[PDB]
């Protein structure tokens, strides 16, 4: 297991430049929360894509990145746990193997108005991206 | 008919593993993907893909056939004896294959094209289809679908055959087959019935109508159905492509048809909304009408909005493929290798079920062990009800990730171990 | 006859030494003898080698074969009538002798590769039959093991045992075989209450117990081979496995004719260190019914000596084949050795399946002995048995085996 | 008979240099116990390797070299009675003959967890070989 | 006098399977040629090792397996003759008698830089063995 990722702009382990880097090994747990109702109502609503390393340099998604989990409930604990074995339930496989890197994103507007906003977004603004160099 | 039908703990299905059937690879780049078994008259069809680095389906550089018996050692349970195994001769152009044992023999109904994405991008004129088959003794043979002389109930644009098994009824064969159509032809009072929450953004019948879409084009539509093909003993073939009712109508998804306990069951594994088992015998065949089970109880993993237990519409995509197999007829009961967990793909479970309750059940391992996709096939050996499921596993830590084939007894007496 | 709990029993046993011949090399050890008698006809078969005892590492093969003849004796003879060399006697690495239709056949096993077992294949090796009597000069003839048909994946095979048998125009030997893939279940094992091993648990133990101890990745598997032909024509061989009801490992085994029935005899070289054997009901898969044997044993060294019962990864013991004198009362005799892990004191052993009904030493001084077999058979309206003993008796000269005749005692209790 | 040759690295018999040497005559017995459970608990846990002098000597072996003996249970005593016969129960036939030389070492790691390991081991560190050379003196 | 065997992995009478047997009475010469420098220029660089046949199946040696005789040069016809006397001019005597068995084989990489590899080389993947059953 590893140390679950809660996913709002009110979350210290994004470091301001390099995003968060994880370093898990093969088999271990991790948890990507999207985070619930905030008590301060501010309602988060997000749209995660699993992307390859030179597009979230740029911050874009063309319509073949998969939308691998959206925050559509504000209320509800929608979450997202990953397990780092090569199969996955999800569509398109998703291998995960070792010593690749991978890399978790949003482009989209704060808010639902601009959910599928797939152009710029946090990607850059807030650098909220979940980068895993999966081994040493 | 003499077995445990009731509800109790510790069941003893005598439980053990086969390993001389699947063969092992030295190069730990292989990756042992997607296995199908079909079991008919004491013969067994296995498929599997091979591929370099990667475990999707298209991505596969060898597809293993194998054809193989059922045989008595004086063990008092059923062994796998493997006659016969081929690689495919078109197998780097392998989109989809489906498994038939007719007769004694194997049978293989494969989708060939020169595009990956030819389901997204491409129509079926420009693919090709294949029929392999060989037994025992006979050189392995194939021969190409005349799918010039078939005749469509709907305007299809594309189709693969995409299932865990098939069918031989008479000189008919029967195979699982996924459709691609470009116009909403469909509809959908099931899905419409549903008294959820409306999504602020689309309403239900949008919702419902856009669900049928394929995940990777908008414009098409994937609907499951049938492929019936009569032949004079491989001669002047007769080819007929006949869709589902739209009665409950889900995402189209590989699918099985098996020939259990004097009836034909239909499977349909639920990548879409509705996460509950989607399974039912056949009533007609034109259309492929299959009478749903009302079962509240088995469903499946995923990942995103829509995991185990889901129920309300919504556009989702993603699952894992579970067959069934009928036990009793009268008594309503049911076998399945399904995955104990909500999101994850881990944890397969033996289970013994109702429409409305689970009945008994037996993890496979003490271990975390990590199952994509599990397909059983069950019989009668020695009076008594056998099974046999293989589950595409990955018990070494990613590397040589090989399928695994189990076989189990329904217990004699409740609760004994 | 007697079939009670006695002592000093009167076998009448007197030894044989006019039959097997003997060597005038000092030197040469004769080794590995078998015996198969029908219809008062035996065939006899040993290897011959240079300082040193190892089947494969024999430079000469005997066949013999002979008749049984009345000389007024009130007791059988051995009257030795034809006696050749195997033409590949250096290549031979093991051979089975059937009697049949009054006439000697030798099923043997020919490899360049003395080590063929451990990392070659059949296909690499051949088989032959050679056949005579006490007229016909011997005939060779290659078996056509292309056209055989095995009901399983093997790799490799060798004729072992003490003996075949001949139903019709059928030949059934006993066959050792090798498989590079586990395949196989036991239930019988899985089922002992045992000390657990603190390496490893019970499934593991019982599984490995099957391997080769020399190729951890192979399989020893015991089988039999069925030979229908016309006249040594047209061959038709098919190759079945046996049951996996109480499966042992791949060791030498015997089929025998005996009272009407068919008995299957396989050595214990494992772990269930008493007598594995049985009548066989059926053919497909070969299920000899095992006998629940609580008193008969053999001697070895290490972790399964006599009467040790658990499940433990155990190689070695002694080949001792077993003669039924009366099925009905459950009666056997067997030349087993009476020491726990030593080969030696070799003893005649009239015995139940739960109780030694009565036995007496083969000598009455300490005398090696390595294997026995054995066989009975009806003369003058009484049972009679001939058994053969690969003897040590002159400890650093030359090793040569023994036969000894001897009849079940009419009345219990009589010296 | 022959005094026998208790197996455990508490054992004097093995000389720090030339292990222990018997020179026995055929037709002799001798037992090689390996120990019951110890008073202190020091599980002694071995797997004995009838082996030739090169690789007695290099303190290795490959697959040939028949497990002759595994002390696997702690609690009983296991034992390995040998007469010096020709004939032996034993597979590969082992006979002793006379004017010969018959080594016995183990390579295994003191506790269970080295238990087959056969690169070095009990060998060369204590020297624990047994060497018979049959023979008068 | 026996035929020669030529020793190159460019040799037939290596039986894929099988190797090379030969069954040589006592008192008989054989030579067993290594390669001169061929036409192509594939130097040829082995180290044959009296073995024995346990160690000979596995395809191994330890140190105690003595080098037989090393084909170092390439250009010059570098040979070994053999008389299947008792009595022979070699380190550790090599006592040829009747009715043994004598397996020589080469563990080498084909060229000079696995010249001393003792691990596998030759001897299982083209199962250059010359097996002599007198
Ligand atoms: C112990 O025994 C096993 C089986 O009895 C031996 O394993 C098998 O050995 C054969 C050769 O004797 C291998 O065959 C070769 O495989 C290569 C693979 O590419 C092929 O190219 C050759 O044409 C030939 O078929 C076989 O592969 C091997 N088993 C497996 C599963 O690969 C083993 O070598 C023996 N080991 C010892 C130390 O004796
Ligand atoms: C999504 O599917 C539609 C429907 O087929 C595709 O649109 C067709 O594309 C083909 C090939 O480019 C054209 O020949 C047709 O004229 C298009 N229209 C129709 C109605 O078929 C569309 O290209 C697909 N999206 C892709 C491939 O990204
Ligand atoms: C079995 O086959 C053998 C060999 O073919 C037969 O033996 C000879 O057959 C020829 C016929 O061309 C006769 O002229 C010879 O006299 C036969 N030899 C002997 C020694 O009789 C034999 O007849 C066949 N049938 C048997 C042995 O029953
Ligand atoms: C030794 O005990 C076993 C165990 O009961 C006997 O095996 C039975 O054999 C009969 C023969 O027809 C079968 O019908 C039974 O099914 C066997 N038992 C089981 C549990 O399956 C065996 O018969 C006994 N030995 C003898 C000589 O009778
Ligand atoms: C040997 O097995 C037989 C069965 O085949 C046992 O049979 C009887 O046991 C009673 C018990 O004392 C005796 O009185 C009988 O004489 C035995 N024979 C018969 C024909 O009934 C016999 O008990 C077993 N041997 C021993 C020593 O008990
Ligand atoms: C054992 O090895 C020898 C090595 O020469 C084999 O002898 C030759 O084998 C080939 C093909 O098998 C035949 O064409 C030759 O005729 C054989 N030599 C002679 C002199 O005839 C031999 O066949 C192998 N097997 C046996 C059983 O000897
Ligand atoms: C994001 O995009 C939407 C698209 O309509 C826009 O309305 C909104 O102002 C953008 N910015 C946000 C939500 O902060
Ligand atoms: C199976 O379902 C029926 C009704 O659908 C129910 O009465 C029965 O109790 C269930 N089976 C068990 C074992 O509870
Ligand atoms: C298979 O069996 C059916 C039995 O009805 C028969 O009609 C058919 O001709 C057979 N052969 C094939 C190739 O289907
Ligand atoms: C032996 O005799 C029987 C009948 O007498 C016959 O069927 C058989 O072919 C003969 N030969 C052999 C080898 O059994
Ligand atoms: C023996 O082998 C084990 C294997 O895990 C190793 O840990 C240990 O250090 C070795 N040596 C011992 C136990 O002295
Ligand atoms: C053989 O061994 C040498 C040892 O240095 C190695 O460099 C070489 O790659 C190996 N393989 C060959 C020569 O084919």
């Amino acid at each position: 297991n590893l140390e679950p990722v809660s996913w709002s702009s009110l979350n210290p382990k994004f470091l301001s430049g390099k995003g968060l880097v994880i370093y898990p090994k093969i088999g271990d747990k991790l948890d990507i929360i999207c985070p619930r109702a905030e008590a301060g109502r501010p309602y988060e609503y997000y749209k995660l894509y699993l992307v390859r390393p030179e597009q979230a340099a740029a911050c874009s998604t063309v319509l073949d990145p998969n939308v691998l989990v959206t925050c559509n409930r504000p209320e509800q604990e929608i979450r997202f746990t990953i397990k780092f074995q090569e199969f996955s339930p999800n569509y398109m496989g998703l291998e995960f193997k070792k010593h690749h890197d991978y890399y978790i994103t949003s482009t989209s507007n704060g808010s639902l108005e601009g959910l599928e906003n797939r152009e710029g977004g946090v990607c850059r603004t807030r650098t909220m991206k979940i980068i895993m160099k999966v081994g040493q | 008919k003499i077995f445990c039908k009731s509800v109790s703990k510790d069941p003893d299905f005598r439980l053990k593993q086969i390993d001389y059937v699947i063969p092992v690879q030295q190069d730990r780049s292989i990756c042992m993907n997607n296995p199908l078994l079909d079991i008919s008259d004491g013969f067994f069809t296995y498929i599997h893909y091979e591929g370099i680095n990667s475990c999707k389906k298209s991505d596969s550089f060898k597809v293993l056939l194998s054809h193989g018996e059922i045989v008595d050692r004086g063990d008092y349970r059923p062994s796998l004896y493997l006659l016969s195994s081929h690689y495919h001769p078109y197998s780097m152009q392998v989109i989809n294959c489906v498994p038939v044992t007719c007769n004694q023999s194997s049978f293989v109904f494969c989708h060939i094209s020169n595009n990956t994405k030819t389901l997204d991008n491409s129509d079926y004129s420009s693919d090709e289809y294949y029929i392999t088959y060989f037994n025992g003794i006979d050189r392995p043979k194939t021969k190409k679908i005349p799918i010039n002389n078939m005749t469509a109930d709907n305007r299809y644009i594309h189709f693969t055959f995409s299932g865990g098994g098939g069918v031989c009824l008479g000189e008919e064969f029967i195979i699982p087959v996924t459709t691609v159509i470009n116009t909403d032809v469909f509809t959908h009072d099931y899905c419409e019935s549903f008294n959820c929450s409306v999504q602020t953004g689309k309403s239900l019948k949008e919702i419902c109508s856009e669900s049928l879409r394929s995940p990777t084009n908008s414009s098409r539509y994937n609907l499951n159905g049938i492929m019936i093909i009569s032949q004079n003993n491989m001669t002047d073939f007769k080819i007929q492509l006949n869709g589902i009712t739209y009665n409950k109508l889900s995402f189209g998804s590989p699918g099985r048809l098996s020939k259990t306990l004097g009836q034909v069951l239909y499977y349909q594994s639920s990548m879409s909304w509705d996460t509950y088992l989607k399974a039912g015998f056949v009533e007609k065949w034109k259309p492929f009408t299959p009478n749903w089970m009302n079962n509240t109880v088995i469903s499946r993993p995923n990942q995103g909005n829509c995991p185990r237990y889901h129920k309300c519409p919504e556009i989702c995509y993603g699952g894992t493929y579970n067959d069934i197999a009928p036990l009793d007829l009268g008594k309503d009961m049911y076998v399945s290798v399904i995955l104990d967990s909500d999101q994850l793909a881990e944890n397969p479970e033996i289970t013994v079920f109702n429409s409305t309750t689970i009945l008994y059940k037996e993890r496979v391992s003490k271990d975390e062990l990590n199952t994509r996709s599990t397909t059983t096939s069950c019989f009668l050996f020695l009076d008594e009800p056998w099974c046999i499921s293989v589950l595409e596993t990955n018990r070494f830590n990613g590397k040589s990730i090989r399928p695994e084939i189990y076989s189990y007894k329904i217990p004699k007496y409740c609760g004994t171990k």
